[PDB]
RNA sequence: UCGAUGUCGGCUCGUCGCAUCCUGGGGCUGAAGAAGGUCCCAAGGGUUGGGCUGUUCGCCCAUUAAAGCGGCACGCGAGCUGGGUUCAGAACGUCGUGAGACAGUUCGGUCUCUAUCCGCCACGGGCGCAGGAGGCUUGAGGGGGGCUCUUCCUAGUACGAGAGGACCGGAAGGGACGCACCUCUGGUUUCCCAGCUGUCCCUCCAGGGGCAUAAGCUGGGUAGCCAUGUGCGGAAGGGAUAACCGCUGAAAGCAUCUAAGCGGGAAGCCCGCCCCAAGAUGAGGCCUCCCACGGCAGCCGGUAAGGACCCGGGAAGACCACCCGGUGGAUGGGCCGGGGGUGUAAGCGCCGCGAGGCGUUGAGCCGACCGGUCCCAAUCGUCCGAGGUCU
RNA sequence: CGAAUGCCGGCAUGAGUAACGAUAAAGAGGGUGAGAAUCCCUCUCGCCGUAAGCCCAAGGGUUCCUACGCAAUGGUCGUCA
RNA sequence: CCGUGAGGGAAAGGUGAAAAGAACCCCGGGAGGGGAGUGAAAUAGAGCCUGAAACCGUGGGCUUACAAGCAGUCACGGCCC
């Protein structure tokens, strides 16, 4: 179940064959593993990740520490990438050949307290004809006396965005090991130079 | 790091530099790359570049023609591998950036409005005299 | 929503707000220091430096355009031969802006000072 | 992008010239007909004595939109006319000739005969 | 619109209760350098108009 | 319930029932095949757009896999509407000597900014999880999603006189819905550029500013936020089942799917997939860090690891919270190069009596986008914060 | 007296909540003063101009001028009226 | 004060025996208070006899952040007096 931490760079476009494939890019590697996970140790299979080095002078000790245990320069950030045993003490894009499928996730971009019209698509109400102050609210919310409550799970504004967003079997449309740099055909949640990971797809 | 170089790296390796300079109100033939049954020909297609939208890569520009009475317009990525080349035709001195106008002018107030560039043309004469 | 969007409002519409960055500019190029308001100032520091800049510029075209914002010539006559000259090695950052501790009384509104820099 | 109100300039020698779209032949509940689709129409302006005639309701696939359409080299392609072809429910169509272009999208979704029929393909 | 009206008066525990979060957070100071005097930091101190070290003001 | 429980239809938003309209799985069939009919299992998803009418309903047009019936005060007016009806006006037909009447028809007719409580959508503060901290995680348990058509191959084969035309298996392309993204297509883009009219002004010309909207009009318009545009998803697979189909098999020498026992078998139940989540007080686990401070399971005081306040800010955001940075520094603002838009500035010179045109010139101006540079400001600092109870 | 949507008065809740009366508009400097976004002066910007400017008449009745004042009235503040 | 008018129609008492009604000093612009002083008494200080209740607040003791309820009653237990 390979993956690798990375970043959001942008999308462009290539050509492939006399046909546009819309492309997002992603720095990924290099992604050096700072801890793994056991079943005797910790009850489960999985690899730390470390990604983006980061200025000592703002690494505290325990942070320090713990990257002494492992040999490994401090970073940024750090995520999992369970199921996942590397043979070796630093994960790259290499791992990835074009041609093959990944599940990307990211942390959306933030719509803030978006609206009903926005965040589950209703419909409001009309423009027209005698719309008293409604244009964009949401309608009727329960019944009357029984159930005489409101749903849980019911459909409201309130935030939205800004949340996980797991995007899947996306295409590896090539990758630029040079650099770091993945290329995968389809749309990447987030903004750019936000973080995302690329997980092999689980699709079939 | 740099989103953007890392970007223009990407696409580095896609970018044309053989195709002719042109603005809008240049008139324009597309040798174009077309397939169908069940090969592959070349058509031209030649029309008053309307609109150059630009992006260094992703820039495309539209060009408009009318054909057999029904006015026809095409938007063509500046830097596509369809594209086997492009001759200029004419230098047409438009004052304007975009010539959404022209889709509603005639024939004939089109060519008052776009009567020729004679400037981005000796100077085009002004090369094509290589040795 | 407001992603990547520079330059607030002020409560202001679109020429109020041109009229308060100008009205200030005329007020601050004339004066060193003035005292506004924390936001103003801030806002005011890009307005101004580009007029300057200009101004380190000299050439006729600039004394035209800085002209517009500020409309008074003997102002701006003061801007080209005196401020802008000891500031032809300076590398932008023009104006400094600071913050007043204690705070307006009718409104708390929080005081902060722009000058010209040396 | 062509849905039920949209009148269509008729690209043929049927008689009529001009048709209310009410339907698009497109599946359960299909929101707009493009290029090559086909639709269910009115005749709302033909002329005198030909083969159609104002009221007939009618197939005719659409061959030429005010709507631009993309396609898979990142070109596209637009024309000042919204304009179809009145076909049989074998899309053939029941015109002898047709009139000005027709996109290159219509030969991929079966409709040789008025690709070779039509003046200039693109 | 219906004019919504509360029910119940609201009990003095329930409004004091409401009111756990009206307390005033006391103001963050610090001492001036060059006259030890307190007020916030990141202010030009009003006591000796001194900031940054250097003078800025008269007081 | 008349010191008021506002009553039809629609819009919006759902959710449940299953006597199932569709998709799925079966038995019988006057089931050859394809397509139908009739009962049984099944409520996961779906169940179009229109013309008439206030209408529910019904009829009709074009379609479809299908255009299901019903409950939630004939769901839903402190959520909207107000066509019907059901105050006062007016008129028609009818009844009444008349005043007036009928619900029969007809045109018109005030629908009330502020949510205390439960409830719901989101977000914080406090505390608690026996030492105190900084990070990364298990996932009990919840939520989301679950649809379907078409065409080619099998094959014009099995079947059938013929028209017509399969099961099983295998590919390709769509429709509506959903999540996210902004390369392309397409919108906005409040002062990014330019053009233009009338008026007052600076400065007479020239060049400019104000106002004409809360942009004066117009033509263009980056970033951002968007969809008509783009990528992706429905699954595969494993397990247990419903209606049905059996293996072996007594009772009951035959027979029987069951009484002992074992199989096959649904879009439906369980897991798998996406998201949340240890307030999961059953408060979990792992890595690193700190320590065994003074005075008298408690108190007071000073530190450690750490954090908080303060500040510069951010596609994060109502405040708060979260994320980055604070001179050991590229966070914002300015300056610089690039991108980008507008599309050839002012000034001078030449042609023209003149409005103008030409060259200097893709020139000048120039917000948000990708980067560089300490010029400007995040100066200087303050306050909390362990001594780990008992078997 | 415990109730009459009772009568007179006092004090609470909703609540530091809506609102603070036209979206024509504000910015800096100097002075004053215990105290200033709110008063005076100065410059810049905006706003009415068949008026939001100038007269007369009804009506109001000392609100006009000046000096000294800010508890109360002013929907904030007030050294202003 | 309400109403054009006939007409309607309130609320509002109390220091102390005697002002002997708080000079003077102090913080404050003032209001207001803190000592001094008067008085038998000053939470009799003129916003004054007595000063209840709602209502508001400060300090203290017990108690509360896995609970559920006409809030109370019975039993027990812990802490405080
Ligand atoms: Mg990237
Ligand atoms: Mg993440
Ligand atoms: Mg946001
Ligand atoms: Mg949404
Ligand atoms: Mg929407
Ligand atoms: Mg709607
Ligand atoms: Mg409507
Ligand atoms: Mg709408
Ligand atoms: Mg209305
Ligand atoms: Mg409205
Ligand atoms: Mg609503
Ligand atoms: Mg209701
Ligand atoms: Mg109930
Ligand atoms: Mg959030
Ligand atoms: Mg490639
Ligand atoms: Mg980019
Ligand atoms: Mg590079
Ligand atoms: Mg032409
Ligand atoms: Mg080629
Ligand atoms: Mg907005
Ligand atoms: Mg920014
Ligand atoms: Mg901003
Ligand atoms: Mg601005
Ligand atoms: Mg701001
Ligand atoms: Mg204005
Ligand atoms: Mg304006
Ligand atoms: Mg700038
Ligand atoms: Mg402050
Ligand atoms: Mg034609
Ligand atoms: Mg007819
Ligand atoms: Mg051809
Ligand atoms: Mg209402
Ligand atoms: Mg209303
Ligand atoms: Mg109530
Ligand atoms: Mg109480
Ligand atoms: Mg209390
Ligand atoms: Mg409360
Ligand atoms: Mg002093
Ligand atoms: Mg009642
Ligand atoms: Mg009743
Ligand atoms: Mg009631
Ligand atoms: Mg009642
Ligand atoms: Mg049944
Ligand atoms: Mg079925
Ligand atoms: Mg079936
Ligand atoms: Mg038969
Ligand atoms: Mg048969
Ligand atoms: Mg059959
Ligand atoms: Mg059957
Ligand atoms: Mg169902
Ligand atoms: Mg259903
Ligand atoms: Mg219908
Ligand atoms: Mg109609
Ligand atoms: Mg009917
Ligand atoms: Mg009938
Ligand atoms: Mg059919
Ligand atoms: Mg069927
Ligand atoms: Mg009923
Ligand atoms: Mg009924
Ligand atoms: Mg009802
Ligand atoms: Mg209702
Ligand atoms: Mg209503
Ligand atoms: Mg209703
Ligand atoms: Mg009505
Ligand atoms: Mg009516
Ligand atoms: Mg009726
Ligand atoms: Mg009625
Ligand atoms: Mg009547
Ligand atoms: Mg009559
Ligand atoms: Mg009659
Ligand atoms: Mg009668
Ligand atoms: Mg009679
Ligand atoms: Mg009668
Ligand atoms: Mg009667
Ligand atoms: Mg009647
Ligand atoms: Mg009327
Ligand atoms: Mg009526
Ligand atoms: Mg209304
Ligand atoms: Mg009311
Ligand atoms: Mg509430
Ligand atoms: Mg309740
Ligand atoms: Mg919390
Ligand atoms: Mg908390
Ligand atoms: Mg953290
Ligand atoms: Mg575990
Ligand atoms: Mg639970
Ligand atoms: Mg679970
Ligand atoms: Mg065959
Ligand atoms: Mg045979
Ligand atoms: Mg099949
Ligand atoms: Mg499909
Ligand atoms: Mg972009
Ligand atoms: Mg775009
Ligand atoms: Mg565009
Ligand atoms: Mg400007
Ligand atoms: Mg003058
Ligand atoms: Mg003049
Ligand atoms: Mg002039
Ligand atoms: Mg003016
Ligand atoms: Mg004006
Ligand atoms: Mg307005
Ligand atoms: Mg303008
Ligand atoms: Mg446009
Ligand atoms: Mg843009
Ligand atoms: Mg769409
Ligand atoms: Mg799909
Ligand atoms: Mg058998
Ligand atoms: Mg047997
Ligand atoms: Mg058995
Ligand atoms: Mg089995
Ligand atoms: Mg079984
Ligand atoms: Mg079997
Ligand atoms: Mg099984
Ligand atoms: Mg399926
Ligand atoms: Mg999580
Ligand atoms: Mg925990
Ligand atoms: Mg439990
Ligand atoms: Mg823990
Ligand atoms: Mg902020
Ligand atoms: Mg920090
Ligand atoms: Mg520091
Ligand atoms: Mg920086
Ligand atoms: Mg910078
Ligand atoms: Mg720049
Ligand atoms: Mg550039
Ligand atoms: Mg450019
Ligand atoms: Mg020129
Ligand atoms: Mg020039
Ligand atoms: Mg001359
Ligand atoms: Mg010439
Ligand atoms: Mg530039
Ligand atoms: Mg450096
Ligand atoms: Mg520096
Ligand atoms: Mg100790
Ligand atoms: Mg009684
Ligand atoms: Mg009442
Ligand atoms: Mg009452
Ligand atoms: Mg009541
Ligand atoms: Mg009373
Ligand atoms: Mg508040
Ligand atoms: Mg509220
Ligand atoms: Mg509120
Ligand atoms: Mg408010
Ligand atoms: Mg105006
Ligand atoms: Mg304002
Ligand atoms: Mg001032
Ligand atoms: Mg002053
Ligand atoms: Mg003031
Ligand atoms: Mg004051
Ligand atoms: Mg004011
Ligand atoms: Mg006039
Ligand atoms: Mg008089
Ligand atoms: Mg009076
Ligand atoms: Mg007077
Ligand atoms: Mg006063
Ligand atoms: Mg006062
Ligand atoms: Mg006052
Ligand atoms: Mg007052
Ligand atoms: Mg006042
Ligand atoms: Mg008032
Ligand atoms: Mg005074
Ligand atoms: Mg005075
Ligand atoms: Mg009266
Ligand atoms: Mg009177
Ligand atoms: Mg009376
Ligand atoms: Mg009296
Ligand atoms: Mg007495
Ligand atoms: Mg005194
Ligand atoms: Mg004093
Ligand atoms: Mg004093
Ligand atoms: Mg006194
Ligand atoms: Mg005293
Ligand atoms: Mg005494
Ligand atoms: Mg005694
Ligand atoms: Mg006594
Ligand atoms: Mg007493
Ligand atoms: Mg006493
Ligand atoms: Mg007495
Ligand atoms: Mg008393
Ligand atoms: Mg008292
Ligand atoms: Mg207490
Ligand atoms: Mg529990
Ligand atoms: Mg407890
Ligand atoms: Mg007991
Ligand atoms: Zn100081």
């Amino acid at each position: 179940m390979k993956g690798i931490l990375g970043v959001k760079v942008g999308m462009t476009r290539i050509f492939r064959d006399d046909r546009a494939v819309p492309v997002t890019v992603i720095l990924a590697g290099p992604c050096p593993v700072v801890q793994r996970r056991t079943p005797e140790k910790d009850g489960y299979t999985a690899v730390q990740l470390g990604f983006l080095p980061q200025n000592p002078k703002r690494v505290n000790r325990p942070l320090k520490g713990h990257f002494a245990k492992a040999g490994v320069e401090p970073v940024r950030i750090l995520r999992e990438i369970r199921d996942f045993n590397p043979e070796g003490d630093t994960v790259t894009v290499e791992i990835f050949k074009p041609g093959e499928r990944v599940d990307v996730t990211g942390t959306s971009k933030g719509r803030g307290f978006a609206g009903v019209m926005k965040r589950w698509n209703f419909a409001g109400g009309p423009d027209s004809h005698g719309a008293h102050k409604i244009h964009r609210h949401p309608g009727s919310i329960g019944n009357r006396k029984t159930p005489g409550r409101v749903y849980k799970g019911k459909k409201m504004a309130g935030h939205y965005g800004a949340e996980r967003v797991t995007v899947m079997n996306l295409e590896v449309v090539d990758v630029i090991p040079e650099e770091n740099l993945l290329l995968v055909k389809g749309a990447v949640p987030g903004p750019n130079g936000g973080l995302v990971i690329v997980r092999e797809t689980k699709k079939a | 790091m740099n989103r953007g170089a890392l970007i223009k790296l990407v696409e580095s390796r896609y970018v044309r530099t053989d195709l002719p300079e042109f603005r809008p109100g240049d008139t324009v033939r597309v040798s174009y790359k077309v397939k169908e049954g069940n090969r592959t020909r070349i058509q031209d297609f030649e029309g008053i570049v309307i609109r150059i939208r630009r992006n260094g890569f992703n820039t495309t520009f539209t060009v408009r023609k009318v054909s057999y009475g029904v006015g026809v317009e095409r938007i063509f990525p500046l830097h596509s591998p369809l594209i086997q080349k492009i001759d200029i035709v004419q230098r047409g001195r438009a004052r304007r950036a975009k010539l959404y106008f022209i889709r509603n002018l005639s024939d004939r107030e089109i060519r008052r409005k776009l009567r020729a560039d004679r400037k981005r043309i000796d100077q085009d004469r002004a090369a094509e005299r290589a040795a | 929503m407001r992603h990547l969007k520079s330059g607030r409002k002020l409560n202001r519409h679109s020429s109020h707000r041109l009229a308060l960055y100008r009205n200030q500019a005329k007020s601050l190029l004339t004066h060193g220091r003035i005292t506004t308001t924390v936001p103003k100032a801030k806002e005011l520091r890009g307005f101004v430096d580009h007029l300057i800049h200009l101004a380190k510029r000299g050439d006729l075209h600039a004394r035209r355009l800085v002209l517009r914002d500020l409309q008074d010539v003997k102002l701006v006559r003061k801007l080209f031969d005196e401020i802008a000259p000891r500031y032809r090695d300076r590398q932008g950052g023009y104006t400094r802006v600071l913050k007043l501790a204690e705070r307006r009384r009718g409104d708390g509104a929080p005081l902060a000072l722009v000058e010209l820099v040396e | 992008m062509i849905q039920p109100q949209t009148y269509l300039e008729v690209a043929d020698n049927t008689g009529a010239r001009k048709i209310m779209c009410i339907r698009v032949l497109k599946g359960s509940n299909a929101k707009y007909a493009t290029v090559g689709d086909v639709i269910v129409a009115s005749v709302k302006e033909a002329i005198p004595r030909g083969a159609v005639k104002e009221g007939d309701v009618v197939k005719a696939v659409v061959v030429r939109t005010k709507k631009e359409i993309k396609r898979p080299d990142g070109s596209a392609i637009r024309f000042d006319d919204n304009a179809a072809v009145i076909i049989n429910n074998q899309l053939e169509p029941r015109g002898t000739r047709v009139f000005g272009p027709v996109a290159r999208e219509l030969r991929e979704k079966g409709f040789m005969k008025i690709v070779s029929l039509a003046p200039e393909v693109l | 619109a219906k004019h919504p009206v509360p029910k119940k008066k609201t009990s003095k525990a329930r409004r004091d209760a409401r009111r756990s979060h009206h307390a005033l957070t006391p103001p963050t100071l610090v001492p001036c350098p060059e006259c030890k005097a307190m007020k916030p930091p990141h202010t030009v101190c009003p006591e000796c108009g001194y900031y940054a070290g250097r003078k800025v003001l008269e007081v």
